[PDB]
């Protein structure tokens, strides 16, 4: 029922721009924290960026702060990623992931990192360098 | 946008609009029914629209007719005011299906189809209750439809007939066959019809609209069960003869059809005698209000109670009544009024209501749960409050049992809460069941003193004495009129009674166990009663094979009254 | 003989009783079933439960009565909270997630889900409401998610002091106790004969007989009569057609569109002709106005 | 054609316990309806299927004896009630029952 499919990518020169989007179909959780992940060949996959679902509290990683822009639209239940000024170390296998929000301490808190329920097939983003 | 205009001509209805009253088969018999129909030879508004107030009333039902062949007409809308404040019907036709909705849409001045959108029809739908989808109805021709709403049930009948090149409605007969019934159940006072125009483009349309009435009809089924002829029962006396005799042919002779009477026109008002006016000024404003434990009670009778001037006596907000209405107290008439004025606490103002319990209720002032009257409470902090603190007001605190309705307690003593007798000294387990109210101008709203006046009205069990100044307009002297006398409903033509009703007499019984003299309490006048003129109607006519001319004879009445 | 309407559809009990996923208790899935024949004997083959639990009707008496609409509410709850699924119940689920009117006429089926709703790490996709301002009204659900406030100061969108989240995630494990195992619950509610009914069992209209004096209860009409073929043209949608005496003479069938005629069964009077009793005891019997073939 | 007196009083004060009162049972299933003023004490496994029950309450095997649940917190219609009914046999034989009328 729940499926995560991504679109976009390719090979661009350094300093270029790309648009990546992963569409969530059949999602039913009321509160959830979807995340985007990347994994270069030879390195462990790590969290990149995520925002809250209720109001959109944006969070970023240090290495992609500013250069990565995200937006979540509830009309299509699809999250869109904007990347500009791409650099050679950004070449990796990029994935989209979806997971529910943690419920501890009687509050609404969105958590990423590991422990993700669902994942996408992934895409390849390469920099000519 | 306003881009359509409309013109209205008028024509006769001829003999059209007879639908199968019940889905039941018969054969070669005549059936008499009573239902909604279009009375014959009635009034028809030929509408012609061209590219406007499409606010066409709905009444009880609607008969619609059209002769266009371009399928320009589409769907119908029904409602009572057709805004977003009330629900409305959304029967919209389509070449594929048909959809009906009920919701508080916002229709503009002229809903229409863009053609395939209905945004101009309505902006949005907020609180919807019903939806329905089915097969579409509409499929040189004359198309007739009848829509009605009985017992919350919306029924449509239809017929498609072939017509030659004829200017007006063709004669003959054509039955209507039922198509649809739905359970909507709303009030609908008017309806509109929608048109579809491409884009815009010029267009024209024409149709006929009529309203129906509940009548008694007679119908003739042929040997296959198809209606070929019908006869109305309230068109002309010959039709009445046909309906009574239950046949389509009337032979030479004389027949009796029905009776005639003179209908009443007005009504007569006869209130109790009036000489004085009620002293309302000595109760609401007297610079003195009795204590709650010892409340005053004033009896008001034999006077006119002008409740309108009550607002000018005390600075209260509004009345609150249980068995009567504050604005309707000037019409109903009561034999006795009781006034109970007292002073209570601000928070105790809510403690006067049937089915309530409190310290004041069961110990100071009690009213029956069937109380019929009004209560008026207003703050009096500027008169019953002192800087030192008011001390005159007292209320009872202890009692052995709850007070019965309309019961007061004034007797004082030393309440005993112990086994040993009090012996007249307030020592241990001996208290005083009378505490003084603490009133100060610096206290809160709920602790400020409040003056409460309770008015209790007695229903019509005895001769009434207290009510408003209703004029006893004399019922002229020669009018067939009804009369309502203290519960007696009657009718007749009524003169002045020459009868000598001795002062004790108020009603006159005739030989036939009915009244023939009545009494008005406003002025001691006894009135003579006779029945309104009435008689029978007969019809004299030769055989139907000769002519339809008839003569009407009214029995026992000269040509002077209808 | 008897009457039944034209229902040929089969009610879809396969999709509701098993769909490899269940909605949460706070947002219970509700489906309406109508205009079909419901076979409740196949319900046992779809879910691994023990026995039915019906209040207004009996489990063995669901294939006879005909109802207007059927409502099915499906969710998953905890093992010990199944007791809270009963009429007039009190509890967290009773007044915060699912409330039932006290006049419930239906059934409830609950059965364990330890092999699908339990994970070694711990299931967390199922949540239930914990805090609510007021008790839930009958047949009412809550979907809105917000920050519950239990203090004077506003929460201001931050879950600080006197700020809670009324959505607790269920903890399901395969090593948990019986009262904590996840359980699938389906509540079926029925509507009585207020509108033309649409859901009941497929029993023929007694295979309409012909040329016999027969008792019958046709759609509540009790009587007797002889039924024969018809030569009258009933219009598309007539059900009963009467005579001068306002009694039916031609009839349709709600299980197959056929036109039939009704006649009264033959009857008459009996007269006895005897000589004087002092003469002989021999008598003669005559049937008045009857041909000498039927007798 | 009943003629007689009926006296009913709520006895929720003595027939209800905090744990729940199951003292009273009712028959839920029966092959045929009951004649007027007839009881039924016989207890057996009711069979609702073609196969015999064989004394085992398995499939298509029910118990026509369901225990009542009486509690003091239940609704008025759910509270236990005690009913005493008096029925009279009229004059067909030498009458035996009547008040103290002096001869
Ligand atoms: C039709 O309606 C018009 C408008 O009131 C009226 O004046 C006219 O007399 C009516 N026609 C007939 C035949 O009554
Ligand atoms: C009635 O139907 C028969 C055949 O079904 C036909 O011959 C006859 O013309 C019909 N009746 C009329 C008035 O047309």
């Amino acid at each position: 029922q729940v499926q995560l499919q991504e679109s976009g990518g390719g090979l661009v020169q350094p300093g270029g721009s790309l648009r990546l989007s992963c569409a969530a179909s059949g999602f039913t959780l009321d509160d959830y924290a979807i995340g985007w992940f990347r994994q270069a060949p030879g390195k462990e996959r790590e969290g990149v960026l995520c925002i809250s679902a209720s109001g959109g509290s944006t969070l970023y990683a240090d290495s992609v702060k500013g250069r990565f822009t995200i937006s979540r639209d509830k009309d299509k239940n699809t999250v869109y990623l904007q990347m500009n000024s791409l650099k050679p170390e950004d070449t990796a296998v990029y994935y989209c992931a979806a997971a529910g929000r943690l419920d501890l301490g009687s509050g609404y808190v969105c958590y990423g990192y590991y422990g993700t329920d669902y994942w996408g097939k992934g895409t390849q983003v390469t920099v000519s360098s | 946008v306003n881009l359509i205009t409309r013109t209205q001509s008028y024509t006769n209805s001829f003999t059209r609009g007879v639908y199968y009253p019940d889905k039941v088969f018969r054969s070669s018999v005549l059936h008499s029914t009573q239902d909604l129909f279009l009375p014959f030879f009635s009034n028809v508004t030929w509408f012609h629209a061209i590219h406007d107030n499409p606010a066409l009333p709905f009444n009880d039902g609607v008969y619609f007719a059209s002769t266009e062949k371009s399928n320009i007409i589409r769907g119908w809308i029904f409602g009572t005011t057709l805004d977003s404040k009330t629900q409305s019907l959304l029967i919209v036709n389509n070449a594929t299906n048909v959809v009906i909705k009920v919701c508080e849409f916002q229709f503009c001045n002229d809903p229409f189809l863009d053609v395939e959108s209905e945004f101009r029809v309505y902006s949005s739908a907020n609180n919807c209750t019903f939806e329905y989808v089915s097969q579409p109805f509409l499929m040189k021709n004359l198309r007739e439809f009848v829509f009605k709403n009985i017992d919350g049930y919306f029924k449509i009948y239809s017929k498609h007939t072939p017509i030659n090149l004829e200017r007006d409605l063709p004669q003959g007969f054509s039955a209507l066959e039922p198509l649809v019934d739905l359970p909507i159940g709303i009030n609908i006072t008017r309806f509109q019809t929608l048109l579809a125009l491409h884009r815009w483009t010029a267009g024209a349309a024409a149709y006929y609209v009529g309203y129906l009435q509940p009548r008694t009809f007679l119908l003739k089924y042929n040997e296959n069960g198809t209606i070929t002829d019908a006869v109305d029962c309230a068109l002309d006396p010959l039709s009445e003869t046909k309906c009574t005799l239950k046949s389509f042919t009337v032979e030479k002779g004389i027949y009796q059809t029905s009776n005639f009477r003179v209908q009443p026109t007005e009504s007569i008002v006869r209130f109790p005698n009036i000489t004085n006016l009620c002293p309302f000024h000595e109760v609401f404003n007297a610079t003195t209000f009795a204590s709650v434990y010892a409340w005053n009670r004033k009896r008001i009778s034999n006077c006119v109670a002008d409740y309108s001037v009550i607002y000018n006596f005390a600075p209260f907000f509004a009345f609150k009544c249980y068995g009567v209405s504050p604005t309707k107290l000037n019409d109903l008439c009561f034999t006795n009024v009781y006034a109970d004025s007292f002073v209570i606490r601000g928070n105790e103002v809510s403690q006067i209501a049937p089915g309530q319990t409190g310290n004041i209720a069961d110990y100071n002032y009690k009213l029956p749960d069937d109380f019929t009257g009004c209560v008026i409470a207003w703050n009096s902090n500027k008169l019953d409050s002192k800087p030192s603190g008011n001390y005159n007001y007292l209320y009872r605190l202890f009692r052995k049992s709850k007070l019965k309705p309309f019961e007061r307690d004034i007797s004082t003593e030393i309440y005993q809460a112990g086994n040993k007798p009090c012996n007249g000294v307030a020592g241990p387990n001996c208290y005083s069941p009378l505490q003084s109210y603490g009133f100060r101008p610096t206290y809160g709203v709920g602790h400020q003193p409040y003056r409460v006046v309770v008015l209790s009205f007695e229903l019509l069990h005895a001769p009434a004495t207290v009510c408003g100044p209703k004029k006893s307009t004399n019922l002229v002297k020669n009018k067939c009129v009804n009369f309502n006398f203290n519960g007696l409903t009657g009718t007749g033509v009524l003169t002045e009674s020459n009868k000598k009703f001795l002062p004790f007499q108020q009603f006159g019984r005739d030989i036939a166990d009915t009244t023939d003299a009545v009494r008005d309490p406003q002025t001691l006048e006894i009135l003579d009663i006779t029945p309104c003129s009435f008689g029978g109607v007969s019809v004299i006519t030769p055989g139907t094979n000769t002519s339809n001319q008839v003569a009407v004879l009214y029995q026992g009445v000269n040509c002077t009254e209808v």
